[PDB]
RNA sequence: ACCAAACCGAUGCAAACUCCGAAUACCCAGAAGUGAGCAUGGGAGACACACGGCGGGUGCUAACGUCCGUCGUGAAAAGGGAAACAACCCAGACCGCCAGCUAAGGUCCCAAAGUUGUGGUUAAGUGGUAAACGAUGUGGGAAGGCUUAGACAGCUA
RNA sequence: UCCUAAAGAGUAACGGAGGAGUACGAAGGUGCGCUCAGACCGGUCGGAAAUCGGUCGCAGAGUAUAAAGGCAAAAGCGCG
RNA sequence: CUCAACGGAUAAAAGGUACUCCGGGGAUAACAGGCUGAUACCGCCCAAGAGUUCAUAUCGACGGCGGUGUUUGGCACCUC
RNA sequence: UUGACGAUCAUAGAGCGUUGGAACCACCUGAUCCCUUCCCGAACUCAGAAGUGAAACGACGCAUCGCCGAUGGUAGUGUGGGGUCUCCCCAUGUGAGAGUAGGUCAUCGUCAAGCU
């Protein structure tokens, strides 16, 4: 199935690695809750972004 | 004082002091010890300030082992002297302590006398040492 | 007395890694004497220079007494 | 001599870490001859209680893991250097055949009245400690008495002289070596 | 009574010492999803850098010192926080509103919001500057040592 | 050429250490052969150490020239 | 071909100025400030000893931990 | 029963001990004749067995040296945050080296050739 994530961080004083997992999901701005499709591969970018992330299901 | 017979280089890095100690920790020849519990370094006439300490208050006998040797030169410019025109020259030798190691052994005395000469020793050296004994 | 003179870094290393795809002249590795022997289908030029010679991919297998490093290009 | 212990179904880093300054405990194992390794949880409150006995070093504990029971000695002391306080315990099942290896105490009994010391101006110097053994489990050794109260000023004692009791092999005469075990001497 | 190779055993240490040996970073291949690579032309500006974090040289492991590697912010970014405080935390301003929920930071009075609930601790105004070192300050946790056969104190020879 | 240099390349300092401004007509090609230093014991005037014989070796030698990386198809040594 | 000042200004090049002059600069020095304390100056910890005996009435070798910014410095942020 | 050519490079090595002939193999006899020695039939080569398994070589045994080597713990380290901040700690991903229990006197392939 899917899973909801919430950008709850900015993305502003980041690295340039982090601030392209979050781009790579889909995500404009803070509080912009998106679906993702859960495979290995879009699961793996959160795991990197886990902080500034609320994976709310 | 000691130091290095003849040396394979002249001068050398500052680099770090970091870590514990797990060799170096364990008494193996006395039966009392003064190990130190916490970094610093050691400049080679403490040594002998130290050493000289508690070969008086024994007077009789026992055996000493010093465990530690400096082979680490350091420099230092002369005064009046502006920055960048080289390195210094050295001017002592200096071993390098981490908490654990164990820095001087004394076997065939009482420890009740060994416990108050190693705080002759202890108040000569700049690092916060303990008593500790054979197992 | 006075020291500064270092040279220049030739840029020495190893090209085209474990399942590269090559051609005829390809490098693969400069050298400096040996580090990697001449396997099944590589060259070994004028300074321990290794080349291709023929297609496919790279190996890096070490085989033998001596335990020596051999680079062979596998058709595959 | 009695220790009793727990399962330990958490391994790691930090889940061993939290064991120490939350609970209290000792991570340890038991690996022996006839099963597989087990790891375990202990005390350090424990522990500490046998670590100060003299001869529990060469000596069979027995241990309760749960309700399960297993005379089992110790070789290893992995032990914190900074402070100093036990650390994990690495001890040792026991088969009833199958030869074993510790480590034994000295003692070195009779050094009142020595003829080195009496007669002319005397010191001992005991180099060595903590010999090894190669034993079979069914009868241990506690210690070894040593008794330098004899002959001379200016003898060394090696592994040779002593006497290990009851058909109990030294290692250090399994290969092709023989210690100085201790020396008396004039003092300085 | 000299010393002292060499050899056996225990024991330490190297940027210019290695029987070994990671994490990361690099390359090339595979796919899913989301959102801008190469090549040829026109026009420039720049080539005095600053601090901070993490690895280092030099220095006295001194300086808002100085030369490098890498990420961030100033430069070229306002707003809220740190009493005032480019570069430290928070967050990136298209414009209007006498509308609502929040971040770091907070809730006695200057000063917008708890003289809120619960369990202990510190009496020094510690909080609201600091070192070897010293001491019957106190709270907790395991220890032991001796003791109604009379212990420790005390007054008794 | 090494170190600083952070296990790809690169990378500074009036930062630590060293070397070149050439040799060779065989010191090149190729075929054929062959192994080091040292340890030790025996041996005429050497003698701690020359040549010879022997066992042990297991690259600790050698490489025209600095150091680094290498070398049993020996890249080391000899002859046509 | 050695300006070997090794990407090499010309075939062919040394010095003075307190008699000096123009254009600039706190991108850069001497005075005072500023950050820093190696050096200083004031202390304090162990106590070998001498002080006839007696370490602390007075001193205190060998060594360690600080405070003040007072002078010899370090750096070059302000003002040419 | 052996002999050749490989595969794999020590868990395959070294040491010790045992053991094999008339098929193989090795030593062996003589150099006249090919051919060889900066001297030498030593090595190289040729005509050849008798003789022997001594040496050598293969097999069969021993873990004595060597070599491999767990599990657990520990060091270090990527990202996020801490603190008393020349050093460490927390959450999370990763995880040696050394040592311990123990292992190892190899495993195969192609032909000629020995039950075969």
């Amino acid at each position: 199935a899917t899973v909801k994530v919430t950008l709850v961080k900015s993305l502003n004083g980041r690295l340039a690695n982090h601030k392209a997992c979050v781009k790579g999901l889909g995500l404009r701005r803070i509080n912009h809750t998106v679906e993702v499709q859960d495979t290995p591969e879009n699961r793996g970018m959160i795991n990197k972004a886990y902080y500034l992330l609320r994976v709310e299901g | 004082m000691l130091q290095p017979k003849r040396t394979k280089f002249r001068k050398q890095m500052t680099g770090h002091n970091r870590g514990l100690a797990h060799r170096g920790s364990k008494v193996s020849f006395g039966e009392y010890a003064l190990k130190a519990t916490s970094r610093g370094r050691l400049t080679a006439r403490q040594i002998e300030s130290a050493r000289r300490a508690l070969t008086r208050h024994v007077k009789r006998g026992g055996k000493i082992w010093i465990r530690v040797f400096p082979d680490k030169p350091v420099t230092k410019k002369p005064l009046e002297v502006r920055m960048g025109k080289g390195k210094g020259g050295v001017e002592y030798w200096v071993a390098q302590i981490q908490p654990g190691k164990v820095l001087y052994e004394i076997e065939g005395v009482s420890e009740e006398l060994a416990r108050e000469a190693f705080a002759l020793a202890a108040a000569k050296l700049p690092l916060a040492t303990s008593f500790v004994k054979r197992t | 007395t006075r020291n500064g003179r270092d040279s220049e870094s030739k840029r020495l290393g190893v090209k085209l890694f474990g399942g590269q795809a090559v051609k005829a002249g390809n490098i693969l590795v400069r050298l400096r004497g040996t580090k990697f022997h001449a396997g099944y289908g590589v060259g070994l030029g004028k300074d321990h220079t290794l080349f291709a010679k023929v297609d496919g991919v790279v190996k890096f297998e070490t085989k033998g007494a001596f335990g020596r490093k051999y680079v062979s290009i596998v058709a595959a | 001599f009695i220790v009793n212990a727990q399962v330990r179904s958490d391994l790691g880093k930090g889940a061993s870490r939290r064991l120490r300054r939350n609970a209290g405990l000792v991570p340890a194992v038991v690996y022996g001859g006839d099963k597989e390794p087990q790891s375990v949880t202990l005390e350090l409150r424990e522990i500490a209680k046998l670590l100060e006995n003299e001869a529990a070093f060469s000596h069979v504990i027995a241990l309760n893991v749960g309700g399960v029971k297993e005379t089992v000695l110790i070789k290893a002391l992995q032990r914190h250097p900074a402070k100093g306080f036990v650390m994990h315990a690495d001890f040792l099942r026991v088969v009833a055949d199958h030869k074993l290896t510790a480590h034994v105490p000295l003692h070195f009994i009779n050094e009142e009245v020595a003829v080195g010391v009496k007669q002319a101006g005397g010191e001992i110097s005991h180099t060595i400690s903590e010999v090894e053994v190669s034993c079979l489990p069914k009868d241990l050794p506690e210690f070894i008495e040593v008794d330098m109260a004899k002959v001379e000023l200016g003898q060394i004692v090696h592994l040779s002289d002593l006497k290990a009791p009851k058909g109990v092999e030294l290692v250090q005469l399994a290969h092709g070596n023989d210690l100085a075990v201790a020396n008396i001497h004039a003092s300085r």
